Order: structure tokens, then C-alpha cells, then sequence
């Protein structure tokens, strides 16, 4: 009533497609919404309610409705199914499995999407980490995602590093107000300044999670990935001063993958649908007089 | 002793190769070298009485002990095998053996020259760091050396006469056996005091032995009264080449070590379970720089809290199989205790299997 459409339509077939590192969230409110022009609009492959019913979608009033886009690799197709243990399910995105959702597959051409990837995790940009050096309608999924606090550095102190005869990690120097590298020194058979640290290896390959700084996390409804490997025997440069900065390679990132989302000259995108206040609202639906 | 099987023959009786004797398997299968293709192959059940098992364990370095011998399908996959005869009149072994395709019961001999391997049923030992307490008899081999009635380094044995134990306890100027006294059988170190004691009559040392790398770190303490063995003290088998020791394999380290780095020697002996480390794992540019000769096993966790500490030297690495504990290891040093990255590192035994039989015969 003298109150436009939602254009649910015209955002998921934008050429803008994210990762499901990076996936993206757009909240719909106080507008007309049409889930038979969507259906007809976009080519949907499947269309499932969790919990809820199809017919009662038709026509019916509601709060807000919550939308997520992310485009889907092909190898982890597996991974969608509610309950599983996957990579996109335990590093990427977990789906409200609780609140009364719909899963939604739709896909568009491959002649004009274009694939966006991105890094939503803070200390990740921070300590040298720029974008993502990827193929076209390449997607970029992780692995695992590990957690760590505002006081957390993977360059060494260069004094500690000025003794160390063998094994001398690469070190820089912090950005003030952190806490440095946590490293000790000892000695066996004639290795006088032997050298080692935590979280030596990679840290999915550190044996000893306590004494590594970085924690590994499972990510939550809503949240997103906490971070990347990010080795640290290759942040910053060796024999390095307070001069430089504590800046990791691109080789030094870890924990992620990525695959393509093409088939039959289609990408496919999965879209999850949170319906939120049934029954109530201003926000109708027009699909019946 | 070094100059036994090597290959070329010193003595101008030959008995040097033609002699050469040792056991094979965890099935304890015979195997008699052959001087004139250079290769070991087994021996035939057929015509064989145990007065040549007698006269194999007494140059096997066993003396005249001997607990059983009985016939064995093979298994090892030998071409060729020794087939004894009774028509010569000699009475030595070696010269009735000659080589032949099969013998005719289609077994081979499985040698027991001494009762090893076996304890009493214990549940519940984990005493080393982060466990719970231990219970007699379930490691009678573990023996306990003293210098001056207070303790140094462990041991173990093989035999009622012989203990092995490291180098780098007995090293200058602690070479002296009269310094060394060996307590077997006690569990609490306040009770081996009052006539316990057994002493060393000569201490034994590798003649390779390198001290700026610890390499070869192994020592045979020899007692001039042999141990009477009962329900606890028992000797252990010593391994036998050609056992395919997988990874990971759930091993068993003892010894009266520290429940910490730098910390005081426990009161009652420990022993824990521990895991094989692979040594090209191990000797790395990581682990340890390669600094792991071929003659050094690492085992433990990488992450800790199970490991050897000081006063667990010359402990045994133990493992179970076929019923047999097996002593393939001694404690050599360990950078820390119960400590990350840097699990404990023990010496090869099995590559010293001949040169303590060597010491074995010509200290008899």
C-alpha cells in the first residue's frame, strides 16, 4: 500500500558475488517481496524450509528477512547438508539450523559474474596480508580459522635473535602497545646458541597447542572466519633491525584453498533465507489479493 | 670380541665365521651364517637333540643356560636352510650343519636360551610424570646403580651376570667397578641400604664411544655373584633383527627419574607408556639438527609431559609383543623433562645386539 517492492530479485543475480570467507548479508524490511517472480526471475535449482512451511511463505507478513550470498564450490557441495562437519560448515558459515530457514540454490551465467574475495579478519590484514592473487570465478573457502587477542606478534625480538647462532628466526619489531613473539633459548651437543619457538611448524601441525599463541576456533551463527595460518618462521626478513616492520609473505598464509563454482557454464551461488516475526510486521507479501 | 663376525677369519682354526650365532624373530627362530655365500639362513628341525642347543646358547654368549627349544613352521621366507647330520663323529655343531632346500618335518628351530619377557599381571603403572602409582614385579629386569649408596643411573638385565646400563654414567673417572654397587628387586630407594647390594666386578664401556656427541653411549655392568631369579627379578630378552617395528607402537620407559626437570629423584621406581618418534622424523633439521646417529632412538610424545628426566638413565625402552617384553632402548639423555619438541632420546640397543655377545663369550 503506496510502499515500493523489497528487489529481492535484483541483489541475488548482482555480478557481485562474495566467498563464503567473505560472505555478504543484506537485511530486507518494510517493502513488498514476491517469491513467485524470484522463482521465475532466477533460474533456482532447489528451494527447502527448515522447519517451516513453503505454501505458508505465500502471501504471508513479516519483520525482516535476513539473506546471506556466498558462491559455492564445487568440491564442497557435500558440505551444505544440516549437521555436517565440513569446511564451509566449521570454518566458513553455519546455518540456524534453530530458527525457521530456507536454503536456497540459484545460479547465473558465467559470461558476467564476477567474483569478489576478501579477508574479514583483522590481525589478518594487519600483519601483511593484502588480498587475495586468484584466478577468475575462483572460490576462496578456508580451512580453519584460529583465534587470537590484540597483543599477539609472529616476529621475534631482534635483540633475542642478535645471539642466536643457529636457527635464528626472521624478526621485526611490533607495533607499540603489543606483546612480542614468545621465544627461549638453550643448547645440546655443542649447538651453543640453539634457538626454538612455539608454534614452530605450521600451528594445524603444532603439536603443542597451550604454548602457541594462536588458537584454533569454531565459527558461530552470524560470526565469521578468525584467521589464517600465517606462519611465522617466514614473517619479516632475517638479520632484520627495529627498521622494518612485522609484515608476513603471501606464502606464509595458510589454511585455505579455493575452487570454482562453474557448472554448465553456470556459477552457482547458495542463498540462505531467515524469516523473522510470521504473522506481524509491515512488510507483506502481495503474491495473493 | 670386534674381531668376531666380521668376515674375514682370524684365528687359523676358522672359528670365528664358522661360528657365528644368533636368533632371529619374535619367534626366537635360529639362524647359523654361512661363510660360504655370506648370508644367514635358519636351521632344520630334522636329527636334532638338545645337546646342540647347548652348544649354540654357549657361543651365543649364554653359557649353559637354556630353558627350552621345540620346531616352528618358517616364516622369515628362507631359500636355503642348515640340515644336520648324525653320521659324522665329531662333536662339534658346526661342522655337522651343510646347506639343503627343505627339511623333511617342515619346521625350523625356535631357540629359548634363557626364560625372558615374562612379569606378573600389573593393571595400573603410569608412574612417570602425570600418572598414578605403580605395583611390584611388573618390571623385575629394572635394577638400580649406585655410586657411594646413592643413586645415578639405572639398569637393566639380561642375564643373571650381566647388566646394561650408559656410558656417560660410568664415564672418567667413574670407570672403577669398585665404585659401582647394583640393587635388584627393590622398589623403594629408602629400603635397597641394609646388604642389598650387588657389586660390579668389571664395568664395560664402548670402545667407539664419543662423549661431544654422546654416539654409541652404551655400558655392561658385570656382577661376580649371578642373580638368583624368582617372581621379581627376571631378565628381558634382547631383541632379535628382523622384527618390523611399525610406528607410534605403544612402548614402556621406567627408571627412579624426576617428576620434573631439575627436580630431586623420585623415592619409588616409574614407569610409564611411551610412543615410538620415527628417527628420520627425528633427525631432522627441526627436531634436533641431525644430531641423531643411527645408533639413537627417539621416543615419547612431541607434546610432552611424558618423558624421561635425570635418574631415568640406563632405564629400559620395553614393548609388548607375542608375550615377550623386548629391550630395545636405553635412556642416553634428555633435553628437559616432560617438555615440548624435545621428547626424551634414548640409545639403539639393537644395534649393539652383537657387540654385547661379543663381551658376552670372551667374558664368560
Amino acid at each position: 500500500p503506496d510502499l515500493p517492492d523489497c528487489d529481492i530479485d535484483k541483489w541475488l543475480n548482482n555480478f557481485n558475488v562474495p566467498s563464503p570467507l567473505n560472505w555478504e548479508r543484506k537485511i530486507f524490511s518494510n517493502c513488498n517481496f514476491n517469491l513467485s517472480t524470484l522463482l521465475r526471475l532466477v533460474h533456482t535449482d532447489s528451494f527447502s524450509c527448515n522447519n517451516f512451511d513453503e505454501s505458508k511463505i505465500y502471501g504471508s507478513c513479516f519483520k525482516s528477512i535476513v539473506l546471506d550470498k556466498f558462491a559455492i564450490p564445487n568440491s564442497r557441495r557435500s558440505d551444505l547438508q544440516l549437521g555436517s562437519s565440513g569446511f564451509l560448515q566449521s570454518s566458513n558459515y553455519k546455518i540456524d539450523t534453530t530458527s525457521s530457514s530456507c536454503q536456497l540454490y540459484y545460479s547465473l551465467p558465467a559470461i558476467n559474474v564476477t567474483i569478489n574475495n576478501y579477508n574479514p579478519s583483522s590481525w589478518n590484514r594487519r600483519y601483511g596480508f593484502n588480498n587475495f592473487n586468484l584466478s577468475s570465478h575462483s572460490v576462496v573457502y578456508s580451512r580453519y580459522c584460529f583465534s587470537v587477542n590484540n597483543t599477539f606478534c609472529p616476529c621475534a625480538k631482534p635483540s633475542f635473535a642478535s645471539s642466536c647462532k643457529s636457527h635464528k628466526p626472521p624478526s621485526a619489531s611490533c607495533p607499540i602497545g603489543t606483546n612480542y613473539r614468545s621465544c627461549e633459548s638453550t643448547t645440546v651437543l655443542d649447538h651453543t646458541d640453539w634457538c626454538r619457538c612455539s608454534c614452530l611448524p605450521d600451528p594445524i601441525t603444532a603439536y603443542d597447542p597451550r604454548s602457541c599463541s594462536q588458537k584454533k576456533s569454531l565459527v558461530g551463527v552470524g560470526e565469521h572466519c578468525a584467521g589464517f595460518g600465517v606462519d611465522e618462521e617466514k614473517c619479516g626478513v632475517l638479520d632484520g633491525s627495529y627498521n622494518v616492520s612485522c609484515l608476513c609473505s603471501t606464502d606464509a598464509f595458510l589454511g585455505w584453498s579455493y575452487d570454482t563454482c562453474v557448472s554448465n557454464n553456470r556459477c552457482n551461488i547458495f542463498s540462505n533465507f531467515i524469516l523473522n516475526g510470521i504473522n506481524s510486521g509491515t512488510t507483506c507479501s502481495n503474491d495473493l489479493l | 670380541p670386534s674381531n668376531w663376525c666380521d668376515g674375514v677369519s682370524h684365528c687359523p682354526g676358522g672359528e670365528d665365521e664358522n661360528r657365528c650365532v644368533r636368533l632371529y624373530g619374535p619367534n626366537f627362530i635360529l639362524q647359523v651364517y654361512s661363510s660360504q655365500r655370506k648370508s644367514w639362513h635358519p636351521v632344520c628341525q630334522d636329527d636334532w637333540n638338545e645337546n646342540y642347543g647347548r652348544a649354540a646358547c654357549r657361543d651365543m654368549g649364554y653359557k649353559n643356560n637354556f630353558y627350552s627349544s621345540q620346531g616352528i613352521v618358517d616364516d622369515s621366507g628362507s631359500t636355503s636352510f642348515m640340515k644336520l647330520n648324525t653320521s659324522a663323529g665329531n662333536v662339534d655343531i658346526y661342522k655337522k650343519l651343510y646347506h639343503s632346500d627343505a627339511c623333511s618335518s617342515k619346521a625350523v628351530v625356535s631357540l629359548r636360551c634363557i626364560a625372558c619377557g615374562v612379569n606378573l599381571n600389573s593393571s595400573r603403572q603410569s608412574r612417570i610424570v602425570g600418572g598414578e602409582s605403580a605395583l611390584p614385579g611388573a618390571w623385575p629386569w629394572q635394577v638400580s646403580l649406585h655410586v657411594q649408596n646413592v643413586h645415578v643411573c639405572g639398569g637393566s638385565i639380561i642375564t643373571p651376570e650381566w647388566i646394561v646400563t650408559a656410558a656417560h654414567c660410568v664415564e672418567k673417572p667413574l670407570n672403577n667397578p669398585w665404585h659401582w654397587t647394583a640393587f635388584a628387586g627393590i622398589l623403594r630407594q629408602s629400603f635397597m641400604f641394609y646388604g642389598a647390594g650387588y657389586q660390579v666386578e668389571k664395568v664395560i664401556s664402548h670402545p667407539n664411544y664419543d662423549s661431544k656427541t654422546k654416539n654409541n653411549d652404551i655400558a655392561l655392568m658385570k656382577l661376580q655373584k649371578p642373580l638368583t631369579f624368582n617372581d621379581l627379578v627376571k631378565p628381558v630378552c634382547l631383541p632379535n633383527p628382523g622384527m618390523m617395528l611399525q610406528p607410534e607402537q605403544l612402548c614402556w620407559i621406567s627408571g627412579w627419574g624426576a617428576t620434573e626437570e631439575k627436580g630431586k629423584t623420585s623415592e619409588v621406581l616409574n614407569a610409564a607408556k611411551v610412543l615410538l618418534i620415527e628417527t628420520q622424523r627425528c633427525n631432522s633439521r627441526y627436531v634436533y639438527d641431525n644430531l641423531i646417529t643411527p645408533a639413537m632412538i627417539c621416543a615419547g610424545f612431541l607434546q610432552g609431559n611424558v618423558d624421561s628426566c635425570q635418574g631415568d638413565a640406563g632405564g629400559p625402552l620395553v614393548t609388548s609383543k607375542n608375550n615377550i617384553w623386548w629391550l630395545i632402548g636405553d635412556t642416553s639423555w634428555g633435553s628437559g623433562c616432560a617438555k615440548a619438541y624435545r621428547p626424551g632420546v634414548y640409545g639403539n640397543v639393537m644395534v649393539f645386539t652383537d657387540w654385547i655377545y661379543r663381551q658376552m663369550r670372551a667374558d664368560g
